[PDB]
């Protein structure tokens, strides 16, 4: 008979193809192959696309629909290099995306979309392209920093999803710290609010990630502030400035719930 | 063909039309020349017009020499004759002239100056008939593209000339205007003492006023009586036309004289305020020559001629439009038709990365750049591309890409982005969708059926340029989609019907110029979704006619396909299965 | 040498050099593409780990070295003024090869790429210079190719230098390849270079080919040819008429071309001269034609604009007389009657006048020529005669195509050679001087 | 500032007022001769309203001057459009405009 | 050609061996074809012998065996689902101590001279995991203060199991029927 179905029609075709040329282009087999284990494997197509499917009533369609164009935005901006209209655009998107309902009363669709790993990598961007350089375009990092913390806050599973970049963000828990104004929006307030009150990760918490922030203390302990001193501080050995906000994230990671975590 | 001359070739598209194929030709096994072909042979003939080439490093008789500009020299572009004083020397008046023209103002105002230097627009080149070189023979000034005028015997009277003489009502002539396309002066007449080139070589002085149109000439340090007019706007290309009485001719001097700006600045924008004199690569020397082709167009207007009466006379009808794709380069004041660049490589190559630079600086939804290049690149223009079936393969393939770029690469690419993502409204609509369209459990065909899913939004903006507003830079410029959609269509059938015959001669030369462009826009298209219903069985029925039949002419999938055709016929299986994929969540969210 | 001393006394190891670096390029040549995947995969581990040593060894630096301190001379002949003449002659050789060696060592090289960034800024400053444009640039795009650092630091000034390139030195592909790197790098775009791109090379249009779509513009003459000439028996004043029976101003997107007037030939040959076959030229786009739009008289492809009694472009049921002036040099117009205040005159005579119509798709026009061949809408002006009364005896006259080629079949198109001069169109009676 | 030339007639008695829509087809070239906007090439006509600083100036007394079924020749002198800044990539910097515009509705 | 595509990715240059899921696919699909699995008779056994062989030899007659050492090798010692694959993979086509492709294993290693591959090998080792007391008493800190256990298997103590048992049995299936060139190789 002949093949009468889309899956049938295209596993004959990638297999004639196959086995009539000997292919030269490593893109095409690729394709073909990709292509021919989709149709062999029906079902891992649904078992991937079930988990990023939900539903919504009729009244929170408009509100699906902007912040889907906002993190629409958001996220076609991850293809341009960051300059001050890119910094004012993922800004604003940020506000809408805040000022959505859907971002608080739907926090299950807000991490299957993955706006949690798109303001990560938005962020990582910046940190990566001008932490050592000093601190360019300091207003993406606290927006996105605060936008991460309130989803931290959203929800305990958002707050267990944060928590596997933990060790991103101790490794950048150095950014705005010396830096006022930005309490709340440095990369260390999302790596504790990623353990705030939750005693299951503070228990997760292993102790290489410890291991970092005390050593991040002892050398605040030990040299003064770069920054402050270059500004005209005087120049006193140590940095209570930094050191206070490492304690910060150790006493969120040692007292959780009103009990103490004696691990 | 001779003079008087008429004759026919036949390349036997219809073999019916060989009279003597049969007796002789075809039991032999040749075949006609284009019988494998499904449009017209495009027939190159020579130009009856002369025009102005780069003097080749290979002719037999003319060389240039670029002499460098030093402290005490100004830089110097010379003319040789190589073969002369030997047998098949050209004793002929050559016609010589340089590459950028000179652009006067677009209004006419009714120890050097510095101040004077920078607020000038007038300015000067100078030409040195060497020793030995009779200058009754040579001519220097100023021409205009217009000049085509290749004669063996030149002299100033010829030279051809119009006066627009405009009127009051009453008949007063206040203003009369000369029009020419050569204002230039013979060194012969210069010469009034004689014995002015033996001593030191002869020194015309050409002196233009950009501002007001006054041509001057000075020689060996007088001003000659000799004077010209011209009109705003006009190009003005200095020339010389010299006939060789000696091997060393003449030589373009690029220098300057005292409150006068050196050529170079007029010339280049980048060097406007450059008091010193240049001679950039750009400029060389170009001479009027007849080794070039003409192409012969396709097609010709239909116009009908036929005598209505003794009273009412010959009448000429014309109805039917018909245009042609026209490339215009800047320096040179020219036109041609873009599909003469089958035959100029440089230029094809040059305008095919000019095209990619378009589609790059505009790459990744920059909606005023492209705003901007909708003025340069206008929808008929990319319409009559994306149509044509003579255009260069290259040129072919780089407006499908600024097209798409331009439109609807933004739109298709954020639908790829949210494809992956499956938010379905809990709807009437949604509830009504089912996984089987009827009892039968036959699958639908791909995409046709009611989809709930959200999508993103599709909004475009015009691009008038006259608007003051900012809010229109974002969203992608408007084009017609159904138009577009129509045409791939119809372009598409037109393909597979044509492609199956192995023709040799497909649009742009190749089976892969004939499809990746077409397929790539098709399949943006499809991303983009703009295709509905029976639009999308047409595809599906050229796609794979057996397969797709709703409840022997073979498809894509078996057409034979270049590796290319294949890796984009693989995306619209991907983005088929996709679709059934897609369907298939929204049936399961209509059960749950 | 610099410092001016001898030139026989310092030893500058002109043919060593020359020799190293051809053998440097030899050792930093990337593999050819012929060969079998896992050779090609050996060769560029092996071309990789020869640039990380060489980076690491600084030899960028030493290469940098040279090139500048060869710079210093602009020219050969500056060269061998200083040092010797072989040295002269090898300069722009070993310019040529230290660039080379540049390339091949930071090509494919992301680290040795970034390194360049800090010398990138002194790369450009000497791209206008014709020794070594082609080197820095290939040098250029190899660095914009691998490193986005590149793309960081380079600037609106670095940008405009590129642009002057294509401006100064003409048409050069690589220049634009250069400039597409620049925009977007490793699929990122950088909008600033992009926007600056665009402002500073799309506006000007007098670099890149501009491309615009142009109507079909075709011509129209009757069999008469007139000309002057002394002792030759041709009235010398002639005149007809134009019906514009119908006409449409925009068919496509482009105004309707209808353009009537008189066109002279070249010599004595019937050939129409001055102008191309076909394409979108018309009456008075060449200064062998002249026109009348119904708002401008056209000659030489420019067009000023000529008064008139309630002037207009040509419409329907419009009629346009023509009047030619042999005896002074002159070609008038009256549109409906109305004279318009403006004439061509002092043009070339040394030619055959004709009649002639161009236009576009979307008219209908009907030529009034006289007698029985058109019935004159106005009286002629007194002295001028038909254009019917200038056919030969034997000849008929008819309406054909300007030029020789039309809309036809091809294998049944009949391919014009030359033709002969047309001497016989004024005729001369030259008597036998007895 | 604006130089009129008439192309075609028009009724000369509607000319358009306050708060009025013109429907316009324009063609916009520079000086040199190089068009660089028209809404015919777009197939749709531009709308506009009058006193509402939506359009260039020069344009819109270009307009204003004209009557309804006109079509003339519009040229807008450097100060009455785009200025010295001129338009990003499209219009050069102290250019002068040509525009042939038909004024076909007034809604 | 799908094997040849493989290997040519395992045999390019990248500083990490990024993951592919063309390769867990296909990868899976195979080492499932090669095994396709109470008193059975001894034909019954020899049939099962012969269509094992059978299967195998589908695989490295193709180039499964270069595939999957070059798939080793280019890993650099760093443990993934490319190893895990790759490893079962080997698993897979050597299970009974297949010969054939022990030999072509061998000659591969000896004519290639690839130290990579043993260096990797060295590196899964240092890599592989042990129990664990801490994430053991830490788990059961979590279940005695009674939060919900995102995975009851506790698979951070004793983080991949069937890793370090798949890369012991490749090991052991190398060496299987007293390979003496083999076991002195290793």
């Amino acid at each position: 008979k002949k093949s009468s179905t889309l899956q049938q029609l295209i596993s004959e075709t990638m297999v004639r193809w196959a086995q009539e040329s000997v292919i030269e282009d490593p893109e095409l087999v690729r394709a073909m192959f990709v292509l021919l284990h989709r149709q062999y494997d029906g079902i891992g197509g649904l078992v991937r696309a079930l988990p990023k499917t939900y539903t919504i009533n009729g009244v929170s369609v408009e509100d699906t629909i902007n912040l889907l164009a906002s993190l629409g935005q958001i996220r076609s901006l991850l293809s341009v290099r960051m300059g001050k209209e890119e910094e004012k655009l993922m800004i604003r998107g940020l506000g809408d995306i805040m000022n959505n309902k859907v971002f608080y009363q739907h926090p299950n669709l807000m991490r299957a979309l993955g706006m949690h790993e798109t303001v990560m990598e938005v962020m990582v961007n910046v940190l990566g392209g001008g932490e050592s350089k000093e601190i360019t375009f300091p207003k993406m990092v606290a927006n996105c920093c605060r936008f991460l913390c309130y989803f931290c806050r959203i929800s305990r599973q958002n707050q267990k999803a944060m928590f596997d970049h933990l060790s991103y963000l101790l490794e950048n828990s150095s950014v705005g710290l010396a830096s006022p104004a930005m309490r709340g929006s440095t990369p260390l307030d999302v790596a504790a609010a990623s353990v705030m009150d939750n005693n299951e990760l503070a228990l997760a918490l292993r102790e290489p990630d410890l291991e970092k922030v005390v050593r991040y203390l002892a050398g605040c302990g030990l040299q003064s502030c770069q920054m402050l001193v270059s500004k005209g501080y005087p120049d006193i050995g140590w940095n209570p400035v930094e050191g206070e906000r490492y304690l910060d994230f150790l006493r969120f990671a040692v007292f959780c719930n009103g009990e103490s975590v004696e691990e | 063909l001779g003079v008087a001359q008429v004759g026919r070739m036949n390349f036997g598209k219809d073999v019916s039309t060989l009279k003597y194929f049969t007796i002789c030709g075809l039991q032999e096994g040749y075949e006609p020349f284009a019988v494998n072909t499904n449009r017209d042979i495009t027939m190159w003939l020579s130009k009856r017009l002369p025009q102005f080439l780069q003097v080749p490093s290979n002719h037999e008789h003319i060389e240039v020499t670029r002499i460098d500009g030093t402290i005490d020299s100004s830089p110097c572009l010379k003319v040789t004759q190589k073969s002369f004083g030997s047998q098949n020397s050209n004793t002929d008046i050559m016609f010589y002239r340089l590459s950028m023209p000179i652009e006067c103002a677009e209004v006419f105002s009714k120890r050097d100056d510095y101040d004077f230097l920078m607020q000038t627009s007038t300015y000067y080149y100078s030409v040195r008939i060497f020793p030995g070189q009779e200058p009754a023979n040579v001519w220097v000034g100023w021409i205009t593209s217009d000049f085509h005028q290749y004669d063996t015997g030149f002299d100033l009277d010829r030279v051809r000339t119009v006066t627009v003489t405009l009127g009051d009502e009453k008949g007063k002539v206040h203003e009369s205007i000369k029009r020419s396309n050569c204002y230039m002066v013979c060194a012969g007449e210069s010469m009034s003492p004689g014995q002015g080139r033996n001593n030191n070589g002869l020194e015309i002085g050409c002196v233009v006023d950009a501002a007001s149109g006054l041509l001057t000439f000075i020689a060996n340090g007088k001003e000659l009586s000799t004077y010209y007019q011209v009109e705003p706007s006009t190009k003005l290309f200095p020339a010389v036309f010299a006939q060789a009485t000696s091997p060393n001719v003449f030589q373009f001097e690029l220098g300057r004289i005292k409150n006068v700006m050196p050529l170079s600045a007029g010339l280049f924008k980048s060097e406007h305020k450059n008091p010193v004199p240049q001679c950039p690569p750009r400029l060389h020397v170009q001479f009027l020559s007849h080794v070039l082709w003409s192409r012969m167009p396709n097609q010709f207007l239909k116009v009908d001629v036929s005598r209505i009466s003794e009273r009412q006379g010959w009448l000429v009808q014309c109805l039917d439009p018909l245009q042609f794709m026209s490339l215009h380069i800047p320096e040179e004041n020219r036109s041609v038709d873009i599909l003469e660049l089958t035959e100029q490589e440089e230029l094809l190559k040059f305008h095919y990365h000019t095209l990619r630079l378009y589609s790059a600086v505009c790459a990744l939804g920059n909606h005023r750049v492209a705003h901007a290049l909708c003025s340069h690149v206008d929808e008929p223009q990319l319409l009559y591309a994306i149509e044509n079936k003579y255009m260069p393969g290259l040129l072919r393939a780089g407006y499908y890409d600024l097209l798409i770029d331009i439109h609807l690469s933004s739109y298709a690419t954020a639908r790829l982005m949210m494809n992956n993502e499956y938010i379905v409204p809990m709807t009437e609509e949604t509830k009504s969708i089912t996984l089987f369209p009827d009892e039968n459990k036959k699958h639908g065909l791909p995409g046709i059926g009611l989809s709930t899913s959200l999508r993103p939004r599709m909004q475009f903006s015009s691009p008038s340029f006259v608007s003051i507003s900012n809010e229109c830079y974002q969203y992608s410029p408007e084009f017609p989609l159904d138009i577009l959609k129509s045409k791939t269509i119809q372009m598409l059938t037109e393909a597979v019907k044509e492609g199956s015959l192995h023709a040799r001669d497909p649009v742009g030369g190749t089976t892969e110029f004939l499809f990746v462009p077409l397929i790539k826009l098709f399949y943006t298209l499809l991303i983009m979704g703009i295709f509905h219903n029976e639009d999308l069985k047409h595809i599906l029925q050229l796609i794979e006619p057996s397969v797709f039949k709703e409840a022997p002419k073979e498809g894509l999938l078996q057409m034979k396909l270049p590796e290319p055709v294949k890796l984009q016929m693989c995306l619209l299986l991907q983005y088929l299965c996709d679709c059934q994929v897609r369907h298939r969540i929204e049936a399961i969210v209509a059960f749950s | 040498l610099s410092k001016k001393a001898k030139a026989s006394t310092v030893d500058l190891p002109i043919e060593s050099v020359s020799l190293s670096l051809q053998d440097l390029i030899g050792y930093f040549h990337p593999p050819d593409e012929h060969l079998e995947h896992e050779d090609k995969q050996n060769r560029l581990r092996a071309l990789k780990n020869r640039q990380n040593l060489f980076q690491e060894e600084g030899m960028i630096n030493l290469v940098l070295e040279c090139i500048d301190r060869l710079h210093v001379y602009s020219s050969a002949a500056h060269f061998a003024d200083v040092a010797g003449r072989e040295a002269g002659e090898s300069w722009k050789s070993i310019l040529n090869s230290l660039y080379e060696l540049l390339a091949a060592l930071i090509r494919g090289n992301r680290k040795n790429c970034a390194q360049f960034s800090g010398s990138l800024d002194w790369l450009i400053s000497r791209l206008e210079r014709l020794e070594a444009s082609s080197g820095i640039l290939e040098v250029l795009h190899c660095v914009l190719v691998e490193s986005p650092e590149a793309l960081n630091i380079i600037k609106e000034g670095h940008i405009k230098s590129i642009i002057s390139l294509l401006d100064k030195h003409g048409r050069n592909h690589k220049v634009l390849d250069v400039l597409c790197s620049l925009c977007v790098c490793h699929g990122v775009a950088v909008r600033s270079n992009q926007h600056l791109i665009c402002d500073n090379l799309l506006p000007g249009r007098d670099l890149l080919l501009q491309t615009r779509l142009v109507n079909h513009v075709s011509s129209m003459r009757p069999n008469i040819f007139l000309g002057v000439s002394e002792g030759s028996a041709q009235y010398k004043k002639w005149y007809y008429e134009l019906m514009v029976d119908h006409t449409e101003p925009f068919v496509t997107a482009e105004a309707t071309h209808l353009r009537v007037g008189w066109a002279s030939t070249e010599g004595y040959s019937p050939y129409p001269g001055g102008g191309e076959e076909w394409g979108g030229n018309g009456v008075g786009d060449d200064l062998f034609s002249y026109g009348f739009d119904g708002l401008h008289l056209w000659s030489g492809c420019i067009a000023r604009t000529v008064s008139s009694p309630n002037q207009h472009l040509l419409r329907t049921d419009d009629v346009i007389s023509c009047c030619l002036d042999l005896s002074a040099p002159s070609i008038s117009f009256r549109i409906n009657g109305q004279p318009v205040q403006g004439m061509f005159e002092n043009f070339n005579i040394d030619g055959l006048f004709f009649p002639v119509v161009s236009f576009s798709a979307g008219i209908k026009v009907r030529f009034l020529l006289g007698g029985r061949h058109g019935e004159f809408k106005f009286l002629p002006p007194p002295g001028y005669a038909p254009c019917y009364e200038a056919v030969l005896p034997k000849e008929k006259l008819k309406v054909e195509h300007s030029r020789e080629y039309k809309q036809e079949r091809t294998y049944t198109r009949d391919l014009l050679g030359p033709t002969v001069s047309l001497t016989q169109a004024a005729f001369t009676p030259i008597p036998v001087d007895t | 500032g604006v130089e009129i030339e008439t192309i075609s007639p028009g009724d000369g008695r509607t000319f358009p007022k306050k708060g009025q829509t013109c429907v316009v087809h324009y063609t916009g070239m520079l000086q040199n001769g190089k068009k660089f906007d028209s809404s015919r090439d777009r197939n749709k006509p531009f709308k506009f309203r009058i006193g509402k600083q939506e359009v260039i100036k020069g344009f819109e007394e270009g307009a204003a001057q004209m009557s309804l079924g006109q079509r003339a020749k519009l040229t807008c002198t450097p100060d009455v459009a785009y200025g010295a800044t001129g338009h990003p990539g499209v219009i050069p910097p102290n250019a002068t405009l040509i525009f042939d515009v038909e004024l076909l509705n007034l809604e | 050609q799908l094997i040849l595509l493989f290997s040519r990715t395992a045999l390019t240059e990248k500083c990490k061996l990024e993951e592919d899921f063309l390769y867990m696919a296909y990868a899976d699909i195979m080492a499932k074809s090669c095994h396709d699995e109470e008193v059975k008779s001894f034909e019954e056994k020899e049939m099962e012998k012969q269509k094992l062989l059978y299967q195998q030899a589908r695989l490295h007659d193709r180039g499964a065996a270069e595939m999957v050492l070059q798939t080793i090798s280019a890993s650099k010692g760093e443990t993934g689902p490319m190893v895990a694959a790759t490893l079962k993979l080997g698993i897979a086509i050597l299970n009974g101590g297949n010969s054939t492709v022990q030999q072509k294993m061998l000659d591969y290693l000896k004519e290639k001279k690839d130290v990579g591959f043993f260096q990797s090998l060295a590196g899964l080792m240092q890599s592989c995991s042990v129990l664990d007391l801490n994430a053991f008493e830490r788990q059961n800190k979590a279940e005695g203060l009674g939060m919900v256990t995102e995975e009851g298997s506790g698979e951070k103590v004793l983080q991949d199991d069937e890793f370090t048992c798949d890369l012991f049995r490749f090991l052991q299936l190398l060496c299987e029927g007293h390979n003496s060139d083999f076991q002195n190789y290793l």
